[PDB]
């Protein structure tokens, strides 16, 4: 008659790292490290990505012509921006702060695209024939969706064109507006006129003046003028005036603005965007899984485990394996 | 360190006893067989799970790049930013990577621990009623039937119940 | 006869947490993270700190005409700015690079205020007459105390105006300087003048040019016209030579600035001064503590403990305690 | 990595001893009283009160954040600060709140082990000249005065001084 | 926590014990001598090497700081760069300062332990066949030449073989 | 007969520290931490490094006459800039996005010199006498060698000036160029010309346009007039235009740029670069150890052991030492 005490012990060949041992089998751990991913976007909160296609970030809130297919009101979990998109800014020249745009609009939720000035708020002048072979829209000119190209009318001057915009609503506006700057003097006095001529932006918080500054360029889809592109926030119960004799390119649509209440994303990424959800996001994919830790990505939305470089992180539950 | 128990003075495990990680091995006139001892094991598992769950708790938190953009001319900040990235990517996996192996063997130790109190316990209620082999057997000087064998286990063991026929083995070998 | 070995129990509830096992009650503890605070603000280092008052910062270095009791020399531990200050920037506009001027003065520990250029120093302009019922004085109209408003004169032009400032001190100089942006031509003929107009600071380090920017603006404290405000450090042994012939905001009164050596502060709070001392300050408040960490506030001056965000941390010390 | 001590084969605790962590707890002819082992006590006051600064020391610098501005075109920096800032407090509390669920474990432990080898110290010097009662107590197989009491305690037991006689005495109550 | 054997029960170390960490000092009619314990000392060994390499392998990452230079209107960010660089240098410095307190506790007494663990294999064998002198020792009430000391050290002794021999001896 | 069981002991007085005890013996034990360093430049990866000498960077890299033994073909593994160098930007005036220039080199390998407008590319102006006494070559006054420093001839008019260079390379195009502002109207009217004068450069991607400010500043090395110094990056394939009527400091010589695969550095110090090898470079000096962690600086360029602020890491391998 006798009685041993002892210990569990099975099949498992799974194995743990120890600080005095490596590769330890043990009869039971956990892995906290999800390396697994489902390559492609789904929808966050049961909301859809916004794919910008064939345009760029530029392209699409400028209502670049080509750009026609998200010309609306947009609202994104998160946005997801193509690698190699041909749409951008079609008329050569600088989006001013253009890295702080993206971060602004990333931090958004919703825009809602509304005609901000009419085209009979310019009086005295050409509203159309704004267009360029810069920005064609099949083989014919065309221009930005969110842009008026004011010039000249031939037979008269032109004239000092004013603008008003209050805004009474309770969300910021996202407008743009830009400068023009033909190559030569023939343009210059032929688009807009001699003399001193002056574009004018101006809010509570906000004071702008340019004139043009003639240059010849190297050329840009035919095109040795240049536009210099702004874009700005106007507060609720600010008002915007405008007021230019030329060289204006003035806003034409602008975007109410809608403040995401978390952080925001956007996705430089090639990955087909498909029908489902996800909680956990990544710009390399979907991450499903109860663990810990991921192998996947430090870029993504929602709701996701800690970003490691590790290939595995496996916690010891059980005890040493010894098989007889 | 080590208890010394585990792949210790107890060369090996049982695969024949699968309802615990601590427990007994008995052989009597009515046969033999494994049983976990439940108390050990359930306080096991409750501590593993805690020490698993709280590891978890205290990871709960992520630190966030973000895809934000630099210019040309933004060289500095946008070399800053990554290295902030790494820095902190570098941190949590020294953290996650290190806690790991270091409590692997805190883990096992425990295992290791507990298997060998039990036997002390066990070796504290049959006193010189039974034979300690050194490999975490007892042989007993005296029969021990199945409720015997219940009473070592359940820890309810009665020693001067078995004394004199436990000694009167010693004496007449 | 017997002898038996045992430990120590107390009366203690006293519990901590461990790794496998939360609630143990121990027989001897100590916590070390400290949740308390005195709302309120005392001295770090027998030095007090300044109260803006109903000044905000842009508004004290100014000299806005409503911060008089905050214009003179100063001298702080720390700076306390209330959140709703109502004196801030008078007469509508930017003050270019504001937010370094913020951290400059937060690093700073003591200013003295003098006369840089005397009203004297402009000639053949209307030194006088340069006020404004944006920046009252009392109930009548007035401008900032460190800053010249220069207008023309009616009976001659406005001539090209000289000024000049060696810094021989061992102190840096602050000084602050603009430029009139009046809403129509009509005005900036009436104030300046016609043709192109300038206003040129420069130094050893520094050159400076900017002209008019006339625009059409929404009215702010009455005022459609604006001030692009500028600051810059006068170094010991550098010059400033200012040069004008209109539209210039001149330099009056200056700050000879003293650099803390070491962190400065700059808390946004309601919370009183105090005739007081203290070590470690906040700005949720002061702590007054042996402890290692604190969950007040991330944001202080003085010797403080570590913030995290734990509500407790409880070091056991004695052992499991186990009456019988 | 308990030892099985406290809480364990020595099933309680003494409110009764008063001027130490680990003691004895004594029965003779001149009566009983606790006593604590100051040595032992001692040496584990010197340890903890040793972690306890040295882990202090080790916490004793700080992430200070600032209260520096942004622009509302400076959104990409600010945010950088901002989870920079979040970035050491996730660290720290980490590293602070863990630490004190280990050590704590450590601690703890830390005492079990010393009233473990404090007992494996006594029954290692009376050897067979007492009786093991298995729950940290020990009946001697001889009379054992407070001198005998003291040697004990402090480490200086003579064995074999009494080894005649607890050997009788084993052998008159056992019936063989 | 500690096992009780190093500066313990066995109150001090050997000099004379230089092939080994954990050994055995023996005597019998055949001499004298220090032998190291083939078993506990090779693992021994070979953990701590583990340790120490993996401990090195984990802090084989490192924050690098750069030489970037900031404008006199660049404060702001210049002090960011500086915050986070002492930031990760202070985190740095605390795991690696603490890492050493706390593991070398845990090699210590990892000896410790092993120390414990070998004096207990020695005496689960001998049982009655030999005096627990308590300090680390055992008198054997037998005769045990050179062989008879291997076959403690190889964890083999033979307790039935001198079992009569042992108990006879009984003045 | 009997057996005793023991540990090793030895001679040993190293000590290490534990969380229970200070100042513990032990007989083996490893020390992580490295405090030594040679203190001297060596070859990353068996290159050298470019020794600055003499010259600042922005002096080197925009070709002051002073630096001559460097102006040609460098490749470095890292740069050394000497503290107190006094060939710098010899004209007084700044140099824009210096940091961001530095930062960009820094990052660079290797830099070819080639000459990108010859003098001939500018006609109707003078393109010798361009120099001053302020950047001396021996006791003749001098100019960049990078630069020119062009001015209007004596008989005709300052004509409109124009340059084109294509970049036809695959490796982008560092070039420096400049705008030249007099102190006083009278040497603009005699160097370039009344009126409107402008400097405008312009890529594909690039809009650049300035105009004369002209005012009186400080004398600086015997000069009251300032140069804005501006650099830039033309892009492989990429065109540049330079179209100026006055005030043109005209790129002259440029550099091919060469994008280094990893973090280069930049170590401003006074210690000798040598003909020697090392793994790790710091700013203070060459580190050679097995060791994991040091002392010794956060700056360095190679595979360096972390930094940390420890005195001693020192593990224990071997056990408490306690002899007989
Ligand atoms: C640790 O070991 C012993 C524990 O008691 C102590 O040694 C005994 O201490 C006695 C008490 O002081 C000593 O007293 C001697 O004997 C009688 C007491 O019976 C005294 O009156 C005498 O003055 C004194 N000397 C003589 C010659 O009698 C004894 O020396 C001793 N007894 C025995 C049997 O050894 C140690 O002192 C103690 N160490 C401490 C407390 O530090
Ligand atoms: C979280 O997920 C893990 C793994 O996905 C689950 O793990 C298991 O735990 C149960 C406990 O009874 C075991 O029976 C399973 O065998 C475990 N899974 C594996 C793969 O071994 C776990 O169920 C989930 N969390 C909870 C609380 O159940
Ligand atoms: C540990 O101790 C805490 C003491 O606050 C216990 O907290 C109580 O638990 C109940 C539910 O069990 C909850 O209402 C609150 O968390 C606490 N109630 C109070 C303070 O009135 C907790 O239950 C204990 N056990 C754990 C955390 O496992
Ligand atoms: C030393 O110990 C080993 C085992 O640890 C002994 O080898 C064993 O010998 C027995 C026969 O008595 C075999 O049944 C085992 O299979 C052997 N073990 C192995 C691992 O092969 C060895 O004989 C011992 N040496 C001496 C001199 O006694
Ligand atoms: C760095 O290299 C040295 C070799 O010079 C290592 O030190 C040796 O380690 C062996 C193995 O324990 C000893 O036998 C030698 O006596 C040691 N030589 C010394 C200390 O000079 C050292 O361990 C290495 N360090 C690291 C961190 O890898
Ligand atoms: C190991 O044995 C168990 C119990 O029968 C069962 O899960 C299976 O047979 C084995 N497990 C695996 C994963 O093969
Ligand atoms: C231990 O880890 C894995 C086991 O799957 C293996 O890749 C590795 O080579 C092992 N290491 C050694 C030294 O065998
Ligand atoms: C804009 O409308 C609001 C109505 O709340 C009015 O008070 C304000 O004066 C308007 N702004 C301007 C510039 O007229
Ligand atoms: C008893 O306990 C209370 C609280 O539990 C404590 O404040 C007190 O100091 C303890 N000792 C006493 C009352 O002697
Ligand atoms: C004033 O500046 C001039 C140089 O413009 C020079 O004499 C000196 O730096 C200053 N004067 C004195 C007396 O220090
Ligand atoms: C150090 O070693 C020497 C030589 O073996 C020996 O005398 C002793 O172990 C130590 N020396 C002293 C003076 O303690
Ligand atoms: C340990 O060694 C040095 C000796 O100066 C110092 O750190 C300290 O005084 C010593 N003692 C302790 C307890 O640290
Ligand atoms: C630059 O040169 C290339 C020659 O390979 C030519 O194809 C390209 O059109 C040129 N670009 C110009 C002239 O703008």
């Amino acid at each position: 008659d006798k009685i041993c005490i002892g210990y569990h012990a099975n099949n498992s060949t799974t194995k743990v790292d120890t600080i005095l041992e490596k590769n330890v089998t043990v009869t039971h751990s956990v892995e906290l490290l999800e390396n697994q991913k489902e390559e492609r976007f789904c929808k966050i909160s049961n909301k859809a990505p916004l794919d910008l296609r064939d345009c760029t970030l530029e392209g699409w809130i400028l209502g670049n012509p080509r750009c026609g297919i998200l010309l609306a009101d947009q609202s994104w979990s998160y946005i997801v921006e193509r690698p190699n998109a041909r749409n951008g800014i079609c008329y050569p020249g600088t989006l001013n702060e253009a890295e702080e745009l993206k971060a602004l609009i990333g931090s958004g939720e919703r825009v809602e695209r509304f005609e901000m000035f009419p085209k009979s708020t310019w009086t005295g002048v050409n509203t159309e024939s704004g267009v360029s072979s810069a920005c064609p829209l099949g083989n014919g000119p065309s221009f930005y969706r969110n842009l008026l190209w004011i010039i000249k009318l031939k037979s008269s001057e032109y004239p000092v064109i004013r603008g008003t915009f209050n805004n009474t609503g309770d969300k910021s506006i996202l407008y743009f507006w830009g400068v023009h700057h033909p190559p030569v003097t023939t343009e210059q006095n032929a688009l807009y006129g001699s003399g001193d001529r002056y574009v004018r932006m101006g809010t509570e918080s906000m004071n702008f003046a340019r004139s043009p500054e003639i240059a010849a360029r190297p050329a840009v889809n035919g095109q040795r003028g240049r536009i210099d592109y702004f874009w700005s926030i106007l507060k609720p119960g600010e008002t915007l005036n405008v007021e230019s004799n030329g060289n204006l390119i003035a806003p034409w649509y602008a975007y109410r603005f809608v403040n995401k209440d978390s952080k925001g994303a956007i996705f430089r990424s090639n990955l087909p965007i498909e029908n489902c959800d996800a909680t956990c996001q990544t710009t390399e994919g979907v991450i499903r899984t109860n663990k810990t830790f991921q192998n996947v990505s430090p870029l993504w939305i929602g709701e996701c485990p800690k970003y490691v470089k590790s290939k595995s992180l496996r916690l010891a539950t059980g005890l040493r394996n010894v098989p007889q | 360190g080590l208890f010394g128990a585990i792949a210790g003075f107890i060369e090996g495990g049982w695969t024949g006893m699968i309802d615990g990680w601590y427990g007994y091995h008995h052989e009597n006139s009515q046969g033999s067989g494994y049983a976990a001892d439940k108390e050990s094991t359930q306080k096991a598992i409750d501590g593993i799970t805690n020490k698993v769950n709280s590891i978890i708790d205290k990871m709960n938190t992520q630190f966030e790049a973000v895809g934000h953009e630099f210019s040309n001319l933004e060289r500095r900040i946008d070399n800053l930013n990554k290295r902030m990235e790494d820095g902190f990517l570098d941190v949590w996996t020294y953290n996650a990577e290190l806690l790991v192996l270091l409590e692997n063997e805190r883990t096992l130790d425990l295992h290791d621990a507990n298997v060998k109190n039990l036997h002390e316990k066990v070796r504290s209620q049959l006193r010189d009623n039974a034979n300690d082999l050194g490999n975490g057997c007892f042989e007993f000087w005296h029969k021990c039937n199945n409720e015997c064998m219940e009473s070592v286990k359940n820890g309810t063991y009665d020693y001067p119940k078995y004394q004199k026929e436990s000694r009167l083995n010693r004496q007449k070998i």
